[PDB]
Formats: structure tokens, sequence, C-alpha cells
């Protein structure tokens, strides 16, 4: 896997009138794993994760494949490792150049209405 | 590693003497109650400044197997993930229930710590002395990495235990208690004579 | 945690008729009392002392994490001083076993010098001393230790005259990056013990300050046992 | 009543004149009948987690 593979699991139940983009903040949850199975960390039973797209909170591969994600969708990413933890890995749960997966589903999106604020 | 992180690594043990002490101090304390509210305010302040400290790294791009932190925005950010990641560790085993009520059920500092315990296992910091089992034994306790047959924290007791429905050593104490009441009875009756029924 | 429920309060349990005041406690425990202190009053007094001090333990950890130590490293003096405390303290208890150990200076006390012009500071100390392959093995490759090597957080250069019982006086220099020990050209001018000259750094210029190394003592070495001196 | 004469309130205080129930406590209060009724057995018991 040398390139970002992005699936669509779940559709949004209506029609997307905001798709993230740069700067919104998305709370997400996800499940990582290795191409073996060995989970590597889930929030499904934690609070969801909250990031600002383009502030490299996570791997580059996850955020890139958080674009234009709408509410309620769940998206499967195949990271290549130049975008997930690269040479070094991220030791002790992810080996050396690993390929990675998330399974990651859009809960809330919070760009703030300029109108709103 | 780089010389002056050589030199880190007494600074970083270093600093382990005053958050031992301290970790003592905290144990002098007797209340549960202000226990928790103190750490709690551990955690806070911890993981905001560790929050912080990863994104001072991640605009330095340095990589954590590379040479010492040198400039010191970066530099005091190394000293703060590496030292209060090692403090999280030390809090988490003397005190696994209070953090994970406090830490597990939020996801990003999950991530957060996660990202400090693998940047602290590029470093090598863990590596030598008496505190590189430090970050084994905290992965293991946090569940980023298996636990080990034999690894058990001490600190995680149960003490709720069990009812102690098997009480014959207090059974044993009732007894000797009204026992000493019934030898008094009889050393009272002694005196000398007393009227006859 | 055994059961769950909690009770919510009742806004308007007054109206209730033929019932028993459960409030007596509350009401009587703020009743002005003329010649009498209000028990209101005394429990307030003590929750102050307790609560107080109870803050104070969230300031002291509120520092030592939110610090930088090393950024804000004016410890190195106490560091120093303390080595020096404990190498008196290690040549005392040698004394005691064998009597050459104070041969070559009874008297145990620190002196401190203060070189401004020359950006240099000079800690003598009578302790224990080493000898020139201790000077390459424990100081020419370092390791804790941070009590000598905390100069250098505020010291480019560290020049070090150790002379110890079992061999002549031999001098340690290094600036971090290579370290040479030579037989020191004065000879046995300590006797025993270590002066450290400190290649300061231009940060470093308020410590050479004669008022700031000796409020640094108050404030970390004002309890070591031997007499500090302070050049004046 | 002139039967309860041997009762003093002040007795169930603490010598600060407050009333507690903690160890604190005054003895004659931790040993009267209704302290002991309300609390028998409810010392292990977790009334909350924190």
């Amino acid at each position: 896997v040398r390139t970002l593979q992005v699936e669509t699991l779940v559709e949004p139940p209506e029609p997307c009138a905001e798709p993230a983009a740069f700067g919104d903040t998305l709370h997400i949850h996800y499940t990582g794993s290795l191409v073996d199975g060995r989970i590597i960390d889930t929030s499904l039973t934690r609070d969801p994760l909250v990031i600002e797209l383009g502030q490299k909170q996570v791997i580059p591969g996850l955020e890139q494949s958080l674009l234009d994600m709408c509410v309620g969708e769940k998206r499967r990413a195949i990271i290549p490792s130049h975008l997930a933890y690269g040479k070094r890995g991220f030791p002790p749960s992810v080996p050396a150049d690993a390929v990675v997966q998330y399974d990651v589903e859009l809960i809330a999106l919070i760009r703030a209405n300029y109108w709103l604020k | 590693l780089d010389p002056s992180l050589e030199i880190y690594k007494k600074m970083f043990e270093v600093k382990r003497r005053e958050q031992l002490l301290a970790l003592k101090n905290l144990a002098q304390l007797n209340d549960i109650h202000q226990q928790y509210k103190i750490l709690d305010v551990m955690l806070k302040g911890l993981f905001k400044v560790l929050e912080d400290s990863r994104t001072v790294l991640t605009a330095a791009d340095v990589l954590p197997d590379g040479p010492f932190p040198q400039d010191e925005k970066l530099k005091d950010a190394f000293s703060h993930v590496v030292e209060n990641t090692a403090f999280f560790g030390d809090v988490v085993l003397r005190f696994p229930r209070i953090v994970h009520y406090y830490f597990d059920h939020n996801s990003n500092w999950n991530l957060l710590i996660r990202w400090g315990i693998s940047f602290c296992n590029q470093t090598g910091v863990f590596n030598q002395g008496p505190h590189s089992p430090i970050l084994s034994l905290m992965a293991q306790e946090l569940g980023i990495s298996e636990k080990d047959s034999n690894f058990q924290n001490p600190f995680k007791i149960d003490r709720t235990e069990f009812i102690p429905s098997t009480d014959p050593f207090q059974k044993a104490l009732r007894e000797e208690e009204k026992r000493r009441k019934k030898e008094e009875k009889r050393k009272e009756i002694r005196k000398g004579p007393r009227i006859s029924r | 945690v055994d059961v769950d429920g909690t009770v919510e309060e009742d806004l308007g349990k007054s109206r209730e008729g033929s019932r028993t005041d459960d409030e007596v406690v509350q009401r009587e425990e703020e009743a002005i009392q003329l010649d009498g202190l209000n028990a209101s009053q005394i429990r307030e007094l003590r929750e102050k002392s307790e609560k107080f001090a109870f803050q104070a333990e969230v300031n002291r950890m509120m520092k030592l994490i939110i610090n930088s130590l090393y950024k804000n490293k004016e410890i190195f003096l106490r560091e120093l001083i303390s080595n020096a405390s404990d190498a008196l303290d290690k040549i005392r208890l040698i004394s005691l076993t064998d009597e050459n150990a104070l041969s070559g200076n009874e008297e145990l006390t620190v002196k401190i010098k203060c070189d401004k012009e020359k950006n240099l500071l000079h800690v003598t100390d009578t302790g224990v001393g080493m000898t020139r392959e201790e000077l390459v093995k424990n100081l020419g490759t370092i390791a804790f230790g941070v009590g000598f090597y905390s100069a250098f957080l505020v010291a480019d250069k560290v020049i070090v005259t150790s002379k110890h019982n079992n061999d002549t006086q031999h001098i340690w220099e290094s600036d971090s990056n290579e370290f040479s020990v030579i037989a020191d050209p004065r000879g046995n001018t300590l006797g025993r013990g270590t002066t450290i000259t400190l290649v300061l750094k231009e940060e470093a210029s308020d410590y050479l300050e004669l008022d700031t190394i000796k409020n640094l003592v108050k404030k970390y070495s004002q309890f070591i046992n031997f007499p500090i001196y302070v050049w004046s | 009543t002139d039967t309860g004469k041997h009762i003093k309130e002040n007795d169930y205080y603490t010598p600060t004149g407050e009333f507690r129930v903690d160890r604190e406590g005054s003895p004659v209060l931790l040993n009267c009948l209704m302290y002991k009724m309300c609390y028998y057995r409810f010392g292990q018991v977790y009334t909350e987690a924190k």
C-alpha cells in the first residue's frame, strides 16, 4: 500500500450540508489497528477525539482521510508507512514502516458560523 | 547520543529525585478526598502542559532519536514531555484507579500521552539508569504495551477485599475481651468478707 | 457506588404540618452571641487554617511541574556547595579511621571568591579531594554527579584543581567538548580538597555579583554544617 | 420532665460547642442509642466513589 486508500463504510444520514474542511474542529471516534489486526488504540469507549484539521494533531494519512467527511459518515483509511509513523514507527505499539488502518466515524463538526458567533 | 543529551539524562534523573520525594510527600496525606482533588489538578495541569509541549516539539520537528534538544523553546518542552510523563508513570502506578478514572475517559489525553511515550521510547532516555524500567512498566499499566505475566502493580490492590465473613481471629478477640471482663468480676467478689444471702 | 439514586431538594418543605424542625443546628449555629463566640465563627477560623495549608500543596506541585528548573538554574550554587559539604563530610569520616585523611588540610571550610571582571567563580573546599585517575574517570566521563555538573548550566567551561590523599594535586579542565588532566603546576597548594574555577556564561554575570552569591548561599546552603566564606 | 434531669444538652456537644458525629464528636453522642441504630454496619458501606 503506497497511497492513501479511503473507503466510505456508512453514508451520512442527511445530504452533507457542511463537509469537513481545513480549520474545522472535528469530534471523531476512531479505531486504529495494524494490518495484522492488532488494535493500536480505540476511542469507542471514551469521549470523542477532538482535533482541528490542519494542526497536525494526528498522523498525516488520518488527517487527509477526514477531509470532506460528513457528519454521521464512517470511513476506513489504509495509510502507507510514509503517511503514518514513517521509518521510526510508534514504539511500543506500532513497528517501523507499518501500514495502519483507521475506522473513523464523524460525530460532530464545529466550524463556528460567523453569524452564530 | 548527543553529549548534551547525555547530560540531560543526569538532568532527568535529578528531577526524578524531587518527583519521587514529592510522591512520598503525597503519600503522607491521609484523606482520599483531598487526594483526588490535588491529583486531578496534577492531571489537568500536566496534560495541558504536555499538550503545549508536544505542539512545541511538533513545530520544532526534531527527531526523538536525534541530537539533544538545543533551542531553549523546544528543549524545555523536551524536559516537560519526558519528565512529566515519567512522573505520570509514578502517579499511575501509585494511584492506578484515580488516574484511570480521570485519564482513560478522555481520548485526547491518551493519544497525547501515547505520542509522548513513543517519543521517549525513540529518544532512548528510558534505556539506562534506574528509571529505564519506568517506561516499560507504565505502558503495561496503561495497556499501551502487553502486560507481562509477572507484571503486577503493587499499589493496585483491592482495598475493598471481601466481606470478613471468616473472622475466627476476631472471634478470639471477642472471647479474650469478654474473658477479661469475666476476670474482673471475680476479682471484685474477692475483696474481703461480704454479706451472706 | 453501593446503590444509585440521589434525592432532590424539597424547595417547599416548610408548609408540612405536625412535623419536627429538621434545621435546629443550622439556624442556631449562626445566632449572634453576646459575651460568647458564635459557633459558626470558630468553625470558619479553623477551616481557614486547614484549607489554606492544603492550597499550599497545590502551589508546590504547580511550580515543580510548571517550571523549567535548568532554565532557571539558580540552584547551581546549591549543587556546588552541597558537594563541598558532602566532600568535607566524607573526609571527616575517613579521618576517624585514618589520621592521614585530614593531613593535607585539617580545617574543613568552604571559601568562595567572586571575579566578575574575568567571568570566573572560585569555590574552594577542603574535602576528600580527587586523584588524577579519578579526575579522568569521574570527571572526564560524566556519571548522579549533578552537584558538580550543575555549574555548566550557567558556565561554558569548568576548571577543577583537585588534590586527594592518595595522589598528587592534578587539574582537570573541560569545556564540555573535551577534557584534559595535567599535574598541577603549583603542586599541592590545597594540601587536599578541590578548588573549582568556573568560566561563567554571559548570562551568568548576575551570579558573579557579591550580593547574588551571598543570597544564593542563604537561599540554599544556609544549613551547611561547615562555615561558608564569601570574598569581601 | 423531672425524670430526665440527668440529661444535659451540653454533654452531647464537643468542648467547643459543636454537634459532630465524626471522630471528634462527644463520647456520649457516639455511644447513645440513636447513633448506634443509625450507623450499625454503616461504616463499611461506600456511599460515594469520591
